């Protein structure tokens, strides 16, 4: 009678785990997009060094 | 004369035997209660297990 009453929580436990795992994937993607923003910023900044008038 | 008193020892021996057989029947019959209860308990446990599996 207790087990037959747990069934709602028993599955919704999997749903909250699956949704949080999907979010972890989304957070790793978002971090790499920020990382490539900083990679582009670093490459653009190298051009400001090559332009010796701006670099002075 | 004395042979009848030996026949009372034989009657006493038959009485002790009858009592011992009835006591041994009772000792076995009391244990059979446990053995049949356990089979009927498992029959019910497997039924609620099936009903719960069906509900899930």
């Amino acid at each position: 009678e207790k087990k037959e009453k747990q069934i709602e929580q028993q599955k919704k436990i999997q749903m909250s785990n699956l949704m949080n795992q999907a979010r972890l994937k989304v957070l790793r993607a978002r971090d790499d997009l920020i990382t490539d923003l900083l990679n582009e910023a670093k490459q653009r900044l190298s051009k400001v060094v090559k332009d010796t008038t701006r670099y002075q | 004369q004395s042979q009848g008193i030996q026949q009372l020892l034989q009657a006493e021996k038959r009485a002790a035997e009858k009592v011992s057989e009835a006591r041994k029947r009772k000792n076995r019959r009391l244990k059979q209660a446990k053995e049949e209860a356990q089979a009927e308990i498992e029959q019910y446990r497997l039924q609620r297990e099936k009903e719960f599996k069906a509900k899930e």
